[PDB]
């Protein structure tokens, strides 16, 4: 996954999307919860309403962490070793999960940037989110 | 499948916004577009080598139309979808022999279409009332495949 | 599901030889080792870190009993699924919140377990019969969802 | 991804097979073909009764090219290459149907390898076909 075309449509487009990484993971979120109750699961310490702030700051926490990734397409196993750690084998976290935020994110940019979601944008930042959840489930270790 | 007295009302109300000219074509084509596989089913349609041709390419646009009807017909007749659906399913399943995975895509795709057309009008809740909607189409089409 | 009438008898007895705790024990250990991810449902089982321990845990092997006993009844009722799981669907969708997708990998992880121990007289015509009837019960298991 | 633990459990089942991938290439697709019929509208061309000549002989083309997998897990987009190109260009096979041949494939070697197919090895030899499904499917790098 991930072509040199793909590569080069991911940070193009993540260009587009700049500071707003924060934001936009927060907005996902409240979409994933509302959209897809049994990922509210994994959250039983968090308030899941409306404007919460836990979850506005995770919403920042999941944001830089895609941008760090953006940065680190030639070796993602490697920047991303620690929240795979987290994800797959101290949360374990169901992999179903990962395809639902990754819809989540890619209708919070449609909303957001309906002019520079292309069909070949969306093409290649989906493909992008599917190797992000692929390591994050991993358990190469 | 089910939704709350206010729900079929901002559900509805936004349906009558759509355009049918266009988002059915475009929920098609971004489909075949983002997963590939499908133009497997679609070969009589002419050229799909590329995003600028599928996008373009009339078949797509009037195929497109006819799904994004049968869709409408799913968001009225949200309790008795069974019924709504059972022919296209025995030819879905029969004919075609499409992977009912793969109605959910579709179904997913026509979500991130409506997100870029509305956009924030197409809030989280409305978005969660569509995904039941979705989801239940989706169910339906499959119902043929036991 | 309904499968011919020479399908039914063959599945049927099969089942006359299955041990529930024997099979039961092993597909529930091998899908908390295969798909650890299920794991988290269980963490009042106890120590579930290792294969040995999982496969070794009295109350995996507990629990697994009670499932197998659960698709007997699904096997002996082929013409009333929906109506036999109706409350193990209510209890695994709207008070567990489990994703659908799992009851298919333990339908699957079962049929390799009965693979397993049956050897050559699990004929890939005994096979065929028997992903009919594993699709049906998760099917009817995931009815909540519809 | 497969982790050392994996690699080396595969590379250990796989001595097991030995020099029967062929047969049980053969016996996965017909497992497939009766489980699955909608599979069988890939092969218009092949006879699909039992004991086919044509499916034993493709069964054994597969069988080969796993075993080749297993020569090369450290760089399967790699040797793979010309495979990925058939699969995903000419013949667009829908994703779903590996995680069906991968099923059938580990039902055979249950009901062949009844002692030495463990949850461990069961485990490992599961991420293996879905990392060779992936590359398969993926129109790639
Ligand atoms: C795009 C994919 C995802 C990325 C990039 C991501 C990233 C992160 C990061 C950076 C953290 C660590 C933050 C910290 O150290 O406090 C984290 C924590 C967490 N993530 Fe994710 N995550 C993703 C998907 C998921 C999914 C699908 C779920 C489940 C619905 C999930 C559940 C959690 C939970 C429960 C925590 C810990 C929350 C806490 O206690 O503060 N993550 N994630
Ligand atoms: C939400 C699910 C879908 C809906 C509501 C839908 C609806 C339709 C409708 C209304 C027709 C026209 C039948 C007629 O005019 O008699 C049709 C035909 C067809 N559909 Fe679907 N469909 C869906 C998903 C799919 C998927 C996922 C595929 C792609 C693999 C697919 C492939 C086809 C094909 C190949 C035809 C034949 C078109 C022709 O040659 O005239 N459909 N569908
Ligand atoms: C083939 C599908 C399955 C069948 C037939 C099945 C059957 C059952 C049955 C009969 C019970 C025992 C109920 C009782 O003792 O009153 C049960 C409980 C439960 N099931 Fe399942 N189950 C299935 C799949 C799953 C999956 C995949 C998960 C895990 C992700 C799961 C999680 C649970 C949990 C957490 C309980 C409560 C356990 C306890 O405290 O006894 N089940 N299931
Ligand atoms: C485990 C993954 C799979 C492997 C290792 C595999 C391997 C192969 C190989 C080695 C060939 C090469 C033929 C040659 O050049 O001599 C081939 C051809 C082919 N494969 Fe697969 N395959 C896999 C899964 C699938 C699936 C899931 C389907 C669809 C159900 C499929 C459909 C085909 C078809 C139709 C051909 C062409 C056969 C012909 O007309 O001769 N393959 N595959």
């Amino acid at each position: 996954v991930l072509s040199a075309a793909d590569k080069t449509n991911v940070k193009a487009a993540w260009s587009k999307v700049g500071g707003h990484a924060g934001e936009y993971g927060a907005e996902a979120l409240e979409r994933m919860f509302l959209g897809f109750p049994t990922t509210k699961t994994y959250f039983p310490h968090f308030d899941l309403s409306h404007g919460s702030a836990q979850v506005k700051a995770h919403g920042k926490k999941v944001g830089d962490a895609l941008t760090l990734a953006v940065g680190h397409l030639d070796d993602l196993p490697g920047a991303l070793s620690d929240l795979s750690n987290l994800h797959a084998h101290k949360l374990r976290v169901d992999p179903v999960n990962f395809k639902l935020l990754s819809h989540c994110l890619l209708s919070t940019l449609a909303v957001h940037l309906p002019n520079d979601f292309t069909p070949a944008v969306h093409a290649s930042l989906d493909k992008f989110l599917s190797s992000v959840s692929t390591v994050l489930t991993s358990k190469y270790r | 499948v089910q939704l709350s007295g206010e729900e079929k009302a901002a559900v509805l109300a936004l349906w009558d916004k759509v355009n049918e000219e266009e988002v059915g074509g475009e929920a098609l084509g971004r489909l075949l577009v983002v997963y590939p596989w499908t133009q497997r089913f679609f070969d009589s349609f002419g050229d799909l080598s590329n995003p600028g041709a599928v996008m373009g390419n009339p078949k797509v646009k009037a195929h497109g139309k006819k799904v994004l009807h049968s869709f409408g017909e799913g968001v009225h007749h949200l309790d008795n979808l069974k019924g709504t659906f059972a022919a296209l399913s025995e030819l879905h399943c029969d004919k075609l022999h499409v992977d009912p995975e793969n109605f959910r895509l579709l179904g997913n795709v026509l979500v991130v279409v409506l997100a870029r057309h509305f956009g924030k009008d197409f809030t989280p809740e409305l978005q969660a009332s569509y995904q039941k909607v979705v989801a239940g189409v989706a169910n339906a089409l499959a119902h043929k495949y036991h």
